RNA sequence: UCUGGUUGAUCCUGCCAGUUCAUAUGCUUGUCUCAAAGAUUAAGCCAUGCAUGUCUAAGUAUAAGCAAUUUAUACAGUGAAACUGCGAAUGGCUCAUUAAAUCAGUUAUCGUUUAUUUGAUAGUUCCUUUACUACAUGGUAUAACUGUGGUAAUUCUAGAGCUAAUACAUGCUAAUCUCGACCCUUUGGAAGAGAUGUAUUUAUUAGAAAUGUCUUCGGACUCUUUGAUGAUUCAUAAUAACUUUUCGAAUCGCAUGGCCUUGUGCUGGCGAUGGUUCAUUCAAAUUUCUGCCCUAUCAACUUUCGAUGGUAGGAUAGUGGCCUACCAUGGUUUCAACGGGUAACGGGGAAUAAGGGUUCGAUUCCGGAGAGGGAGCCUGAGAAACGGCUACCA
RNA sequence: UUUACUUUGAAAAAAUUAGAGUGUUCAAAGCAGGCGGCUCGAAUAUAUUAGCAUGGAAUAAUAGAAUAGG
């Protein structure tokens, strides 16, 4: 049912085009991918080609980097706290790229304590506003994947002017 | 079209070939391969109106089926398949080596080689890029990939390739002065030295070619191989030089 | 430049909070190449605009064109106005035509309608845009 | 060729519906299941107008 | 914008090349002295200047025999417009700068090429052009007419046996009405 | 277009009379060569038959098949059926729709997919339950076949019993390379310090006055260390993890060579089919610029239900209002937008003409589109397929 | 200075058209190779516009820190 054909859009001057001809296969769209959080559901998709496309119908963990820290941790995303594109996917907690997700700060707390030994000491400085998130036991990040395309939820903790920004809108 | 075509009316057919309009309503539609369809010969062609070794295409079938034709040392069975320019057929039963180079008229000549000149070809580098785990490696005219190459080799440059090992034994650089022979256009066949390469970036290289005659003419560098040094070309040429 | 709902930033391009060697966030340009000069407001500036030939993802390449612009009423784009003469060959004479083309600008580049614009073809960035602006006269 | 009379417009009648939405939608400014599924005469009234007021006249 | 600086390279280029075997100067020479050849067909008239230099130190340093190449090399790259103006000044200048060096019989070789640029130059479409009213140019080269001056070199190194060869083209020319 | 009249005889303007192609049709029709076959704007409806299948030595035969044989001891010749693989997306036909659409020439993919062909390309030694299949794993399994049956009827099939694989699903087996002390001074030995695939997703990173000394007169002494494009966040490499996660030969024919410590030991030839990535080829999808017949008694159109653009997301093989959410109010137009007509598929071409022009082009080649009319799909590299499927209308 | 315009060169499939050779018995056609190196043979051409490269002095638009000021 859904077609990506720019034949049935008016022309620029505002005509109304003729149908040229019937849809074609190669110009084809499917249904969306309304990830949400829970266990993991996913569903492989036969794309062009014998090339296959992975739908995230639900996901609860995802692979998150710190990224001034330079590592990257598997944890469980708590839910969906902010969407720049529609508040209904926040408000149905709808993971897609972009979305801002709060995650838990288990593992990156307890690397950080194994490298520096601290809860030296100059490089074991990170930003107020991060410490202040693990001290609340969850981190603000921002998923950098497409989870109905790859089958993934992974992304990266919010830092720096990211994060004020999305401070200030939340 | 829902898919790939698979036949060629004559008519259809590239010009050069010289097959008759009424002999049939089909030609020979050569299959993938090193060369493109336009740019190549199928070996029907070659051994039926060529040669004149085979009467029609069941004996071509017959000749390749006993493994009589060998397409730059390698067994070819394939009727269609495109043999193409600087290719080396080699037939031992009748003692032949072939070479595909066109003539002045622009069609590919039958040119017989020696056994010593049918050891190697020429290749055009059509690109040199680093594959996987940084291995350089240069992309020939004919589909060759050839991996550490010499690091001076270039795009536009001509490489000899050794068939028995499929290696690099020499090359020549693009430059002027080098003899150059046209591979496209109206000045098919043509053989001269380059005068000059004008550049023009975002657009279609054009180099002038100076026969022996003293005739000048330009052609886009898509056109142009690179066969030797003036007066010393690295491959045999067919009947008249490439003149006119 | 934060006047969306989305954090504007060039993709990839990372400042790290610890380090902190220069206050200047680090910013990614390149040459659009034709011999086109990327502009300085272009390398010291701090719009994000991802359809910009100089700091966005976009690539000149194909047919460079020339135009006087008529309309810089929406934003990022503007539409200029070729025009040519036409030859009926039954009357041995000529006809004005004209056809508008729709341009995006970078925000590195300031227009007024009536200056020279040089254009260079880019990948279908709209409904209608195939071009980027590259030069201003 | 759009709107001509077709020999058969019972039997395309599928075809007259698509051209009856192309009409209202060029015309528009001069007015102003899934089936693969597992289960599925005007001079005469003007006469007596002239007629019935002649009497009452 | 450094073009010019750049010109003088192929000066040394020819130096080094000759000191390599004669097999090698068989095989650079002829890419060095093409490419020289091409600089002239420029538009920038100091440009072109620097190689009329250039091409005329290198005269010096080759000899008289090849003065054929480069005089073919010149012929071919030059043939329309300005270019064949272009042709018969660079020409004389090499033979000008080629004076003390050049001994006798040195240009009967070239001297069939020379004729017809002075020929063509001064009873030819070209020399036409150069005494044209209508033209309006500031190229030096076109304003300019050497082909007088080449025939005063070209007759003192051509031995009396070949100085049929200049008179021939005088015939023909005389024939014709004039 | 010319010719003859209209006067007693001329000129000019008028009048009168005569002066190939297409369709339909009439009569005649012996010989040679060659060649075509539309038409009710009815792209209206079709009885019957046929037009797409396919096996090499080389995927799978205990057919209760045939024929053989030194009369058979796993099989072996040939081989129906059936599984498996490939093809059926080519070809052929028609011109309904379609007026910047198709198409023609000319561009781009630094914007994407690509079976097949052709060329390259993958030793990861080790890493506790070694309580160990690799001299080789399972039914987590079936067809053909045997047998019991239903229906008036179809290339309808049910229940039960069997049995294979290149089907399906699992799963393994003393390496190479940097330095190198010490001896020895080369054809060197090596105590020892070290290093170790792909595929997917994300984040980060890289991708820029030695003019001396000695020497045997050679040479040695310190240093270098990515490539390409007009142009890139390119090619490529590195780090940290991630994955309902891949791949890294449990395959087949022909033949029986070489080493021995004489073992059905070790090793070994020429081919077939596969397999990861890259390149190539055959393609596909989009795409830049210019160019269409009649209509102004069609002057404003598009935008509520996407029209023009911005940000983000989704979807796609991928760009993109292609779709969604939020934003602005844009975009085309007397240089004719928009609307209407078209007995409008476009072109190469055909006819006529002295030249300019006018007309025709369903029709041997190229491109597009369709398969009674709309809509949606499975399979596949490739189809919105129709001699494939499902619904609705006739 | 730039553009228009004009010259030249690539490009614009084949078939079709013009043209060259050839006793299909002639013709309509079809067709490229002959003798034992012979200097033997389609030599070929053709396309208004748009894009690409190139030579131009006129013509027609377009420009100037032109002959400016103290
Ligand atoms: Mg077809
Ligand atoms: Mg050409
Ligand atoms: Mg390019
Ligand atoms: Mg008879
Ligand atoms: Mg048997
Ligand atoms: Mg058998
Ligand atoms: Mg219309
Ligand atoms: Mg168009
Ligand atoms: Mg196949
Ligand atoms: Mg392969
Ligand atoms: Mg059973
Ligand atoms: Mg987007
Ligand atoms: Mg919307
Ligand atoms: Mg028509
Ligand atoms: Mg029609
Ligand atoms: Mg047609
Ligand atoms: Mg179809
Ligand atoms: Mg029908
Ligand atoms: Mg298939
Ligand atoms: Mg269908
Ligand atoms: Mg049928
Ligand atoms: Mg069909
Ligand atoms: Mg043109």
């Amino acid at each position: 049912g859904i077609s990506r054909d720019s034949r049935h859009k008016r022309s620029a001057t505002g005509a109304k085009r003729a149908q040229f001809r019937k849809k074609r296969k190669f110009e084809l769209g499917r249904q969306p991918a309304n990830t949400k959080i829970g266990a993991k559901r996913i569903h492989s998709v036969r794309t062009r080609g014998g090339n296959k496309k992975y739908r995230a119908l639900r996901i609860e963990t995802g692979n998150f980097s710190w990224a001034s820290e330079g590592i990257s941790k598997k944890t469980r995303i708590a839910g969906v706290v902010y969407h720049p594109s529609n508040n209904e996917l926040v408000r149905t907690n709808t993971l897609t790229k972009a979305a801002i997700v709060q995650i838990d700060a288990t593992p990156f707390r307890q690397w950080f304590e194994a490298h520096y030994g601290q809860t030296r000491a100059a490089s074991a400085k990170i930003e107020s506003s991060v410490e202040s998130q693990f001290s609340a036991g969850r981190l603000y990040a921002c998923i950098s994947s497409r989870p109905g395309q790859s089958g993934r939820c992974d992304g990266y903790i919010l830092e720096g002017e990211e994060l004020a920004f999305y401070l200030r809108r939340l | 079209a829902r898919g790939p075509k698979k036949h060629l009316k004559r008519l259809a057919a590239p010009h050069h070939w010289l097959l008759d309009k009424l002999s049939g309503c089909y030609a020979p539609r050569p299959s993938a391969g090193p060369h493109k369809l336009r740019e190549s010969l199928p070996l029907i062609v070659f051994l039926r109106n060529r040669l004149k070794y085979a009467l029609n295409g069941r004996e071509v079938k017959a000749i390749l089926m006993q493994r009589h034709v060998k397409v730059d040392g390698k067994v070819r069975t394939d009727t269609t398949y495109p043999a193409g320019f600087m290719d080396v057929i080699t037939l031992d039963a009748t003692n032949e080596n072939f070479r595909l180079v066109y003539d002045v008229k622009g069609r590919f000549a039958v040119h017989r080689i020696t056994d010593e000149e049918a050891s190697y070809k020429l290749g055009k580098v059509k690109k040199v890029q680093l594959g996987k785990k940084g291995v350089p490696y240069v992309v020939t005219h004919d589909g060759r990939t050839i991996r550490y190459p010499d690091p001076n080799i270039k795009v536009n440059d001509t490489v000899k390739i050794d068939l028995a090992s499929g290696k690099i034994t020499d090359f020549i650089k693009f430059d002027a002065g080098k003899l150059v022979y046209v591979t496209g256009g109206r000045n098919l066949g043509r053989i001269g030295t380059i005068v000059h390469k004008e550049r023009h970036d975002g657009g279609f290289d054009l180099v002038h070619i100076k026969d022996s005659l003293d005739n000048t003419f330009v052609t886009r560098l898509n056109n142009v191989f690179v066969i030797g040094e003036q007066g010393k070309p690295y491959i045999s040429l067919p009947k008249g030089k490439g003149i006119k | 430049v934060q006047s969306e709902r989305a954090f504007q930033k060039q993709p990839h391009i990372f400042n790290n909070p610890k380090v902190k060697t220069s206050k200047r966030t680090k910013r990614w340009y390149k040459n659009a190449g034709l011999g086109f000069k990327t502009p300085k407001t272009a390398i010291e500036g701090s719009y994000i605009d991802k359809k910009c030939p100089f700091t966005g993802l976009v690539s000149i390449r194909g047919k460079i064109l020339t135009g006087t612009v008529v309309s810089t009423k929406m934003h990022r784009t503007i539409v200029i106005r070729r025009a040519y003469l036409h030859y009926i060959p039954k009357y041995n004479r000529y006809e004005k035509r004209h056809k508008n083309v729709p341009v995006h600008v970078s925000p590195a580049f300031r227009v007024q309608v009536g200056d020279i614009v040089t254009v260079g073809q880019c990948r279908p960035i709209s409904k209608t845009v195939r071009f980027n602006v590259v030069k201003v006269s | 060729g759009t709107y001509r009379k077709r020999f058969n417009e019972k039997a395309r009648s599928g075809h007259m519906a698509k051209l009856k939405e192309l009409k209202r939608i060029r015309n528009k400014q001069f007015t102003r299941p899934n089936a693969n599924a597992e289960i599925l005469s005007r001079l005469k009234k003007k006469r007596l107008d002239k007629f019935i007021e002649h009497q009452l006249k | 914008e450094t073009i010019i600086e750049r010109m003088p390279i192929a000066e040394a280029l020819v130096n080094i090349v000759l000191g390599l075997t004669n097999d090698d100067i068989t095989n650079f020479l002829p890419s060095i002295l093409t490419n020289i050849c091409q600089v002239l067909r420029s538009k920038s008239e100091e440009l072109r200047d620097a190689v009329r230099v250039t091409l005329g130190k290198i005269s010096i340093i080759l000899g008289a025999e090849y003065l054929v190449f480069v005089i073919k090399e010149l012929m071919a790259t030059l043939k329309r417009g300005s270019q064949i103006h272009v042709l018969s000044y660079t020409v004389h200048y090499i033979l000008k700068s080629m004076h003390g060096v050049l001994k006798h019989s040195d240009l009967d070789t070239s001297s069939s090429m020379i004729v017809k640029i002075i020929m063509e130059n001064i009873f030819g479409f070209a020399g036409e052009e150069k005494d044209s009213e209508n033209y309006h140019t500031k190229v030096k080269e076109i304003k300019s007419n050497k082909s007088y001056d080449a025939g005063e070199i070209l007759a003192s190194n051509i031995s009396l046996t070949e100085f049929g060869t200049l008179l021939s083209p005088v015939k023909a020319l005389l024939m014709v009405r004039i």
